[PDB]
């Protein structure tokens, strides 16, 4: 049951399920009511008249406390839980939640479920590394130039597909309560089809973080003034869920993610890769350079050919080129005396035994050459035959040549007769 | 066991084959039996699954979601229910695609191609259609597709006309020069291969 | 920390830890003392006085029981615990503890340690298979021949190695306690030294169950005027210690025994090898025949070489011969329209195709030879060539030769003018 | 904090250096060091640990058995102690082994061997060690191995006999047939390669 493999035998582009990347987690937050205990008020619409209730949030009575676990938490709509801010932050005030996913995600969504009007202005920033730094995601504004200095809704092009844009989409209340915000990553972008193909893409959908920011509250309702702060308690930021829909970035080399020896979340890397992300060749397999899965070829790394001579090998991208774009592989250690590009002829002073395969650890056997006989160590691979000296013979240089008997000189060791 | 105290865990499978307009949902229970479930909810969207949700009863292991726009993503949301309320989501993303149609068996390219040089200027080629009746008159609805190529270079690209008869006559052409023709026919949705090429050279004029 | 391969990178033999596998273990046993409570007495030694003082096994007393718990527990010489057998269970009557390893195990040693006084007559069995077969490990009496009907202490030669031995020895009626039955597997075996080329020891040596069976008790004390019984509840088995020591056997090719989905134990094989005790090659890495590691060669097994279009194989030992016992393995499916041994050229109706190397998906390339001018689709694999017809040439059979022109028959396709 | 209610523990780490009579211990102690250890017990013998038991302190890493037989497998045993008792105890088994000596630089074969044939039945080689004096008489003691064999077929196993002089008589050989010859020397521990091999062959 290896989705990453076929129905026999070779390998194929598998991807993790789709998840929700915010439910376990945890959600950080720059506002939050209860502490000390602060009065809300919530307005409603009967007919056209509004109803102006108000309550108390208690962050310490867990029935009137709106603690962020709210924001990911089993989304029930029978009973409905909600993150909710301090009464009265506004312009140019602004509320941040901000939230780590633990691996890289190639998000498809990120979707914010109000118990409050949707702000008038919101932003959307993200993280392709830990937390480090942040980039734009998503703008949503009725004033797009004068709040967030971006042009409102904008044609993405084929140059900047990564451009963050602005819409008033959603911007508008109403509804005053269950309003939805969902921001998809891959809309309005011309290569989205292509996605598979396209890097570019790839890239911006990558996120380790997303971090949302409410910049704006729309006014709504009558002040009506024993106390203008009815009317000033009743504007406030409430979301009962948080979701960043979208599938654990393993580049198409792994079925699923799983926990590592540290409890970190990583790829189940498949297809002779290794890395969080599958993002690297496996330790052995440098044969050709490291590809993303493109759902017709995967795109496994293979192993290096070493005649078990070594573990160890790199890359050569120009004997890669030479081979037809195959093979790029280079052994590093030859061991068994062997040498070569992949340990496949043998040493100076060692020569082939052909009584033993190539792959053998006496497959390089050591050629004496006579001491006194021979002009030197190094004899020739294939036949094993020594540099004998001067009127001497044999394959070790070991007796004299016809016509010749031993001299007592160890410089002419034979002489004639 | 039936248990209505709390709401149901998540499903134990869910199953997204997406088609043209449409996408076929497929799924199994919650592990957990004691749990009372009254039905699924079916979350689905481009994108998110925000956009519209489907409830059915306990006993539904497959629903087919409608009217979807082609060669869209969407994302899908499969959830149990009870009185209590909604359970965890079960998430699967599919793409709305053009059916692909098997292709037709190949028709037999037509035959005999000939080419007659009138002029500098034109040529004019003829062949046979072994699919027809010896009298070689057209009933059904076929055309000829005429391919014309200058054989220098290797390679050049083909210019190409149609004919609803078995002649055709190549117009503007390039004086004394050697040219590759060659012929297909095609009839309702099959087709047939490109035929064996014909040469022919114009008169030099 | 891989001890099965090298300071880096190549394979070794590797053996996983020297342990007493009856540890943890329950032992199941023939008799305890405590079903009903009973008697029990011990006789002890000073200078020549003999003192008898009596006690009571009461197996629900856990301070007077007895349990066969015992045998396998911690052994603290300060706190001792034994396993005790019911009173006077004499000959023809025997006694029978029974042990599962749950492993095949290389067992150097099988050892009890004594609360009583040490049999006359003790037998030990193994099992190779789990619990389905029993064979004689080794015996133990004073009279071998009418005993067990075996020789007393034998000569073992290089042929009868595996043959079970009675040895008088571990049979003295003292000490009266604490006495030591160790029963050292290899020992007086010819080959021993040679253990790790010797196959018939190394079987011997394997074992998956063992069982003692106490067959005959010595008689000690002075009968008593009184009550017999007093001299009959004297004489029973009772053991502190009871261990097989030895090494969890992989072959040589794990560094460890691991529990597997299913809890049962086995080997944590390495060097492309599985099977519980790693018998066997891992799919697709049959090459060449599977071998035990000898600590000079680690004997791993080699992956079958097909060229990405397959990863099924099987061996051929007559191509393995052939090869100079190198590589036998050939390749099964060939997908992506190869064909051969090692998928290396095509399927009939194509041809290689040069701008892709031979693992190339598209390496072999479909001619597609003329419907009307070719006299069949295969053609030839280097040129590309199909099988022209007649008056037909061409690479594709598309045009008709010199000197010929198109006809109307399908059938002779061309003519001449 | 230290606790005596209970045996100690196993010890953490358990490693054995066979050698030729003796065997070295060394171990690492219990990972709770709560549990209080006045000692550690080493079990060891023949084919099981059950012939010798030797106790030390606390402070012990390591220990060195020794008396020991000379090529045989112990099994040993360790085991951490306190006034409770003994604690689970650590296996490993090694088996003593011959040092492994070598080697000693190897000399220069001698040279100028020569093969006079006397008669049928023998053959008397001689030849030089330009490792001695010109005069080529012996005072350190050598002594010098001469090996020969039949040249047809390919192979024969060798004879071979030493000397303390640099001639030496063949004798007990087959007539008319094709002898080769060579010579190393040794001196004290060290010694040569073969010489370059002579022939000849005996009389009618
Ligand atoms: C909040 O809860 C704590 C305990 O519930 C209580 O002391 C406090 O009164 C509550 N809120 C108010 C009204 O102060
Ligand atoms: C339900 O909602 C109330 C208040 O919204 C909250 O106190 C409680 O923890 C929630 N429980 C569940 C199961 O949602
Ligand atoms: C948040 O508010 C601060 C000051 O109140 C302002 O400098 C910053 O630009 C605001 N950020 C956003 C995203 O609105
Ligand atoms: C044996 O021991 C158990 C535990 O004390 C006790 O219940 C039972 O009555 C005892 N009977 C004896 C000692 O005969
Ligand atoms: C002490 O010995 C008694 C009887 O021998 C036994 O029941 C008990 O389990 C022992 N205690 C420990 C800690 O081993
Ligand atoms: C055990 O006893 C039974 C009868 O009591 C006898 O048949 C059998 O041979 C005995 N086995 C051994 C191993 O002594
Ligand atoms: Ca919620
Ligand atoms: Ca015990």
């Amino acid at each position: 049951p290896d989705p990453c493999y076929d129905e026999h035998g070779l390998p194929r582009r598998c991807i993790p399920d789709f998840v929700n990347s915010a439910f376990g987690k945890e959600v950080k937050v720059s506002s939050t009511c209860g502490k000390p205990p602060s009065r809300y008020c919530v307005v409603t619409e009967k007919g056209e008249e509004q109803v102006r209730s108000c309550h108390l949030c208690n962050a310490s009575d867990p029935k009137r406390a709106h603690p962020p676990s709210f924001l990911t938490d089993l989304n029930n709509p029978h009973n409905l839980t909600c993150w909710q801010s301090d009464s009265y932050v506004q312009y140019p005030h602004n509320v941040t939640l901000t939230l780590s996913l633990g691996k890289k995600f190639e998000v498809t969504y990120v979707s914010l479920q109000f118990c409050s009007p949707r702000p008038e202005s919101m932003a959307i920033y993200k993280s392709m590394d830990y937390g480090k730094t942040w980039v734009p995601f998503q703008f949503y504004s009725t004033q797009c130039r004068k709040m967030y200095n971006k042009p409102s809704r904008a044609a993405i092009t084929k140059q900047n597909e990564q451009e963050a844009i602005c819409t008033d989409s959603h911007t508008d209340v109403r509804p005053l309560s269950g309003g939805l915000i969902a921001f998809s990553t891959l809309d309005g972008r011309p290569t989205a089809h292509d996605f598979d193909n396209s890097p570019v893409l790839q890239d911006w959908v990558t996120a380790t973080d997303i971090k949302v920011t409410f910049s704006r509250l729309h006014t709504f309702g009558d002040e009506n003034e024993d106390d203008s702060e009815l009317a000033r308690d009743s504007y406030f930021y409430a979301v009962s869920d948080l979701q960043v829909g979208g599938r654990c970035k393993c580049n198409g080399h792994a079925s699923r993610c799983v926990r590592d020896r540290d409890d970190n979340l990583v790829c189940d890397c498949k297809h002779n890769t290794a890395g969080p992300e599958c993002d690297r060749c496996k330790p052995f397999h440098y044969d050709r350079p490291w590809q993303r899965a493109t759902a017709r070829e995967a795109n496994e790394c293979v192993a290096c050919n070493c005649n078990l001579h070594a573990r160890r090998c790199r890359f050569n991208m120009e004997l890669y080129k030479l081979s037809g774009r195959k093979s790029g592989g280079v052994c590093l250690n030859c061991r068994h005396n062997t040498a070569g590009r992949h340990c496949h002829y043998c040493k100076e002073g060692f020569y082939r035994d052909l009584s033993k395969p190539i792959s053998h650890r006496k497959a390089c056997k050591e050629c004496d050459c006579h001491p006194v006989g021979a002009a030197g160590q190094t004899c020739n691979q294939t036949t094993g035959q020594c540099p004998c000296k001067d009127g001497v013979t044999g394959i070790t240089c070991n007796r004299c040549a016809k016509g010749y008997q031993q001299s007592r000189s160890p410089i002419a060791p034979c002489i004639k007769i | 066991g039936s248990d209505e105290t709390r709401v149901p865990e998540v499903p134990s499978s869910l199953h997204v084959r997406p088609l043209v307009t449409s996408i076929v949902v497929s799924w199994t229970p919650p592990e957990n039996q004691n749990i009372v479930v009254r039905g699924y909810a079916i979350g689905y969207g481009i994108g998110s699954p925000h956009a519209q949700t489907i409830k059915v009863d306990y006993k539904q292991r497959y629903y087919t979601i409608e009217n979807l726009d082609p060669s869209s993503h969407y994302v899908i949301t499969l959830k149990a229910f009870n009185n209590v309320g909604e359970g965890i989501p079960l998430y699967e993303s599919a793409v709305t695609r053009p059916h692909t149609v098997p292709d037709p068996t190949p028709m037999m390219p037509p035959v005999g191609v000939q080419a007659s040089i009138l002029s500098h200027d034109t040529i004019r080629i003829t062949w046979a259609d072994n699919s027809l009746p010896k009298h070689q008159k057209i009933t059904d609805s076929r055309y000829y597709t005429v391919r014309w190529k200058t054989n220098i270079p290797a390679n050049t690209k083909y210019k190409n006309a149609q004919a609803t008869t078995l002649s055709y006559l190549v117009t503007g052409l390039k004086p004394n020069t050697l040219y590759e023709f060659s012929v297909m026919v095609t009839k309702g949705r099959r087709s047939s291969t490109w035929s064996m090429t014909a040469h022919g050279a114009t008169a030099s004029g």
